């Protein structure tokens, strides 16, 4: 896994003519149904890995939508820009998910925040719609996915599956994100 | 009257101002403009917590009407005085005598039970309640407990 | 200025700036993702020590793994250090190098040396970093500084 | 400043023609306006009147005076919405689409209030969305579909024929309480008349154009007998390309 | 005070903000209130 | 990237100085081990080192909980079988399939009930592993010497009562008949240890 | 001597947070960029002017559970126990009153009966009506309103 470097004309030519890799992987898997080949678990693995290339990015976003009580109003340009920037920094590996999340909750919102929160929330849990429309919006306006819908679908799906789980929206602090020991 | 623009109901605003400006960063007047401005917009300018019923007002609209009938455009205090004198003589049935909500001056105790208890420290309670002071019609021979 | 602007010029890509000014562009595997196009600088490499640890994979199987400690530095104010346990010598070298780029630290050189004594202990190793008229230190510590 | 100016009034230039008296009267009105704004803010229910896509501060051209339209918008309709809100809260219908209120209260008494109100709200909405202020010329594809059905051997005869049939259907509704629609059955066009408290969605048609045949609609202007003139004008002011794109979406 | 008395009739009480802000329509409200369960605490360096 | 942050190319990534000196620990534990099975120090399930832990001592009783396969185990139908046994023992003239039908109806349900419980319990094993278990990371609480500090606190007390003197000392045991076999002048009851 | 199995890889239960804390990366990246020899990542270009919150500290360094560390993640009932008793009791006497505003999801831009009724409860109390009577009176108010409504419905 040595990431190539950008180089002189041939590498840029090869960036240009590149085309869609996600569709190519799929073609190459499917083509195992051709009479002269078999159906390959490796071709499928490569398919899978290109479908899930972002993956964990979505995962991160889930946490920002569902794992935070009262993350302010998520429509306002301010908190929105916080979210945007941190997302673009989870993608492209500039930050750890843990660091980006701890950034997000500790980001600056508004003076006397709790005391303004007493004017809206009882037990301090806001409504989650603004959060999801925001977190889909970011992935759309950031160029995160090749095909537009995938952002919204994945983010939605991953939430709906967790909805059925015992104590769904809380997480152990150590297993929630990247740490030395992890879950299977 | 637009004397001032800013109003708040938040407890101990002073602390919050302090610690908000602690998290704030640069000194360039753009940064300053925004930080101050954001503070103002979020607390001191009235949106979503507010109502006209709820702000404290002496001149609430009938009072305004009365005032401008009394003191508006009168070129001395004497004019004002015979104007008033002429107004206090109006009956209760006249069209031009208008009522209004009057703000009740609050009592000390606030309830009658409080009145009794307050009264009762200037007094000597009886060892026995009134219904049993008077002896039984039967005779209760007192033993040791 | 706590959080200085730094280098903003976008007229080339990060990868082209990096390519031109840094030797690091030649070794894209030795650098972690967050630092990839980010350096404008040349880094010296210093391999402090090589060593051999046995690694038992089973009660029969025994492998010979080696152990590298090195530190990357550039006299321009940026260093970092790393160590690794790998199968080959080349492996532990490359490993420890991308480990040392993960841990990179910087120093503000406005002051050219610490202005107060820093007393701090690494595990079991008690270290004193204090202001001097010049650089005094053990040879190795000296050119780490 | 837009937020601070009350709902009705316009923000304009000082000509300094103001005596002090009316200058004070204005501030009084503004004070009361703030008061009634504060109470309307809490009286707000789930459903709400639609924002109008076109300025009605003057009338809707060739059709309505300011007062006619505004007597629809800010009197009858706003009322219908009050009722709808009052009866969709405290019931299983709280906080669903306009639809699933229209659709699950259909065809029955004892929800009759809710259904009437809901379908009314819709009819009005779709009515406003059906009027384009200076009127449009009906687009080629819709003209073609309409020709295949109504057209008898004449050029775009379908248009005068449809705008005739609508008049006919309107006059054939005696109550003067209700709605005339141009709708798509899913296999063909036709012009229907719905009584007050019924909508094309309850009958599962797909609506293209709405016309308001309530007497309240034409009474301030065309009088009691003026319905023909009214409809004729509505076609000067109606919105065709809407009906068209809805039609094409229905088809696929 | 001997005489503020004239002032006292058109005098103004101070408005009820505490319960007004209590009774503001809230977006966390619940038909029946439930108290949160108890949160995880820090039991010391060995326990986490 | 493609996989975990705490596991590199060759095995677990060695952060503390214990791993640079003892790098067996990087890749080995137990028999159940795979290369993806590092960083998850728990291995698969039904597998060697799959067991979840609770305050460090692993959980090996799971079935015993839901009352499948336990000596104390949950019993579905009793009244049935006792009724049928009663009938069987009473007499041989009349025969009852009237009871046996009730009973095997009962069992017929019991099957799906059990599959249900087993299923739910596996869900519990998973939930537990996510949100409770420490994965054998924290010190045992379940043996008395692990609580030594606690006991010490009480030894301290019994000492300060003794004028801050005899630590861990206790009253000398006496005799079965201690009180009633001893003449005047000798202690008939065991004293505080400082009071010897 | 037997130990718990994974103690070799056991994380430091006090300090394992430090590494990831936002301020840390702010400072480090701060003096890294300062060199001139590093290209700032864009997150730093951003949080440069909105540095994170000051006084949120973890529960590891501060040993208190009661400390509400986070302005964001906080949960404390704004409801004082008296209020709890009151609106809870109101809602147990009638489910219609409880359900009204929120049947499915909370519709939060509409006024709700539970609140209105609490308001006129206190209203009654300060006119000296006692507890029980005020409660049955407010409830009667709601019920007679509802009576009007469903009479119209039938008509
Ligand atoms: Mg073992
Ligand atoms: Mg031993
Ligand atoms: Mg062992």
């Amino acid at each position: 896994d040595i990431p190539k470097n950008l180089e002189g004309e041939r590498s840029r030519r090869d960036l240009a003519s590149r085309g869609d890799t996600e569709f190519q992987a799929l073609v190459e898997f499917i083509e195992g149904a051709s009479y002269d080949q078999l159906i390959s678990g490796r071709r499928f693995k490569k398919v899978y890995d290109v479908l899930s290339e972002n993956d964990d990015m979505f995962i991160w976003l889930c946490h920002t939508a569902m794992s935070v009580l009262n993350p302010g109003d998520m429509r306002s340009r301010l908190i929105y820009n916080h979210l945007r920037i941190l997302a673009e920094s989870v993608a492209s590996g500039e930050m750890t998910q843990r660091t980006a999340f701890r950034f997000f909750e500790s980001a600056v919102r508004s003076p006397a925040y709790r005391e303004i929160a007493k004017r809206q929330l009882e037990g301090g849990a806001a409504t989650r719609l603004a959060g999801i429309s925001a977190a889909a919006d970011v992935m759309r306006r950031m160029g995160l996915t090749r095909r537009p819908m995938s952002s919204y679908f994945e983010l939605y799906q991953r939430i709906v599956e967790r909805s059925e789980a015992m104590t769904p929206w809380g997480f152990p602090p150590l297993f929630q994100f990247e740490e030395r020991l992890s879950l299977e | 009257l637009g004397w001032t623009d800013l109003f708040t109901t938040i407890p101990d605003m002073t602390y919050h101002i302090k610690e908000w400006f602690d998290t704030t960063e640069h000194m360039h007047n753009d940064a300053v403009a925004w930080q101050l401005g954001h503070l103002l917009e979020t607390c001191f300018k009235m949106k979503e917590s507010h109502s006209s019923a709820m702000e404290r007002a002496a001149i609430t609209p009938t009072r305004a009407r009365w005032v401008e009938d009394a003191f508006a455009d009168q070129p001395s205090v004497n004019d004002i005085m015979r104007t008033l004198t002429e107004i206090e003589q109006l009956p209760f049935q006249s069209t031009h005598n208008t009522s209004d909500e009057s703000h009740i001056t609050p009592y000390t105790l606030g309830s009658v039970a409080a009145g009794v208890q307050r009264l009762g420290e200037h007094r000597l309670r009886y060892t026995l309640s009134p219904w049993d002071i008077t002896p039984p019609e039967d005779s209760v021979v007192l033993k040791h407990t | 200025d706590l959080y200085p602007e730094g280098f903003q010029w976008k007229h080339k890509l990060n990868t082209e700036y990096n390519q031109w000014r840094s030797n690091t562009w030649l070794t894209p595997d030795l650098i972690p993702k967050e630092h990839r196009g980010r350096f404008l600088c040349n880094f010296q490499l210093n391999i402090v020590a090589y060593d051999m640890r046995v690694v038992k994979f089973s009660p029969k199987d025994h492998r010979q793994w080696i152990y590298c400690v090195l530190y990357v530095g550039s006299g321009k104010g940026i260093a970092g250090w790393g160590r690794a346990v790998a199968p080959s010598t080349q492996e532990a070298k490359k490993e420890a190098i991308r480990e040392a780029f993960s841990n990179i630290i910087a120093v503000d050189l406005e002051q050219e040396g610490p202005m107060y004594p820093v007393r701090v202990n690494a595990d079991g190793v008690r270290v004193l970093l204090y202001p001097a008229r010049r650089i005094v230190a053990n040879f190795r510590v000296a050119d780490i500084l | 400043y837009h937020a601070y100016v009350p709902k009705g009034a316009s923000v304009q230039m000082g000509e300094t023609f103001m005596p002090s008296n009316i200058a004070t009267a204005v501030f009084r009105e503004t004070e009361a306006a703030a008061a009634r704004a504060d109470k309307t803010k809490e009286e707000t229910g789930f459903f709400s009147q639609p924002r109008l896509n076109y300025p009605v501060s003057s009338g809707i051209p060739a059709l309505f005076s300011k007062d006619q339209f505004d007597m629809q918008y800010s009197l009858f309709h706003r009322d219908v919405v009050e009722t709808l809100n009052r009866h969709t809260l405290g019931t299983p219908l709280e906080g669903h689409n306009l639809e699933t209120v229209i659709r699950k209260t259909s065809f029955d008494a004892t929800q009759a209030v809710a259904h009437t109100a809901a379908s009314e709200h819709f009819n009005y909405c779709f009515f406003y969305k059906s009027l384009r202020p200076w009127g449009t010329a009906p687009p080629p594809r819709l003209r073609e579909a309409l020709q295949l059905q109504y057209g008898t051997n004449g050029s775009a005869d379908a248009m005068d024929e449809v705008r005739r049939i609508v008049w006919v259907t309107a006059a054939s509704h005696q109550e003067r309480c209700g709605w005339v629609y141009l709708v798509w059955s899913g296999v063909h066009f036709d012009v229907v008349e719905f009584p007050h408290g019924s909508c094309p969605i309850a009958s599962d048609l797909i609506p293209l154009l709405a016309l308001n045949v309530h007497e309240s609609a034409y009474i301030l202007d065309y009088g009691t007998s003026g319905l023909k003139q009214y409809v004729e004008n509505y076609f000067k002011a109606c919105n065709w390309p809407l009906a068209e794109r809805y039609y094409l979406m229905a088809i696929g | 005070s001997i005489y503020a008395h004239a002032l006292s009739q058109f005098a103004v009480c101070r408005q009820p903000w505490n319960e007004y802000i209590g009774l503001l329509t809230k977006q966390d409200s619940t038909p029946y209130h439930t108290e949160p369960q108890e949160k995880p605490a820090y039991r010391g360096r060995k326990q986490g | 990237r493609q996989h975990d942050s705490g596991v590199n190319q060759y095995g677990l990534k060695p952060t503390n100085a214990y791993d640079y000196i003892n790098p067996t620990n990087l890749i080995n534990f137990g028999r159940g081990t795979t290369f993806d099975n590092l960083g998850v120090r728990r291995a698969g399930r039904g597998e060697i080192d799959s067991s979840p832990s609770h305050s460090g001592s692993p959980v090996f009783t799971q079935a015993k909980l839901i009352g499948l396969s336990g000596e104390e185990q949950l019993t579905m139908c009793q009244s049935e079988t006792m009724a049928l046994r009663l009938c069987m023992a009473k007499a041989g003239k009349e025969t009852c399939e009237r009871e046996s039908r009730a009973l095997d109806s009962c069992l017929g349900r019991v099957g799906h009930l059990r599959r249900a419980m087993s299923e739910a319990c596996w869900e519990f094993n998973d939930w537990f592993i996510q949100n409770v278990s420490d994965n054998h990371t924290k010190p045992f609480q379940h043996r008395p010497h692990d609580w030594r500090h606690f006991y010490a606190q009480e030894k301290l007390v019994r000492e300060r009562q003794q004028n801050g003197h005899a630590y861990g000392r206790r009253p000398k045991q006496f005799s079965f008949g201690a009180r009633y076999v001893k003449t005047d002048g000798y202690g008939k009851r065991p004293r505080l240890p400082y009071n010897k | 001597y037997k130990m718990p199995k994974n103690m070799g890889v056991a994380p430091r239960f006090d300090t394992w947070n430090e590494k990831y804390e936002p301020w840390e990366h702010m400072k480090r990246m701060g003096r890294l960029v300062g060199t001139g020899f590093y290209i700032p990542p864009e997150w730093y270009n951003h949080f440069r002017m909105f540095p994170p919150i000051n006084h949120n500290f973890q529960q590891e360094k501060t040993l208190n559970p009661h400390n509400a560390s986070e302005p964001t993640q906080d949960d404390t009932s704004t409801l004082s126990p008296e209020r709890v008793a009151l609106r809870d009791e109101l809602a147990r006497k009638s489910r219609l009153v409880a359900s009204e505003g929120m049947r499915y999801y909370n519709i939060f831009w509409v006024r709700k009966p539970l609140d209105t009724m609490e308001k006129e409860y206190y209203e009654l109390k300060r006119r000296g009506v006692d507890h029980g009577e005020a409660i049955r009176k407010v409830l009667q108010g709601f019920y007679s309103g509802l009576a009007v409504k469903k009479r119209v419905a039938a008509i």
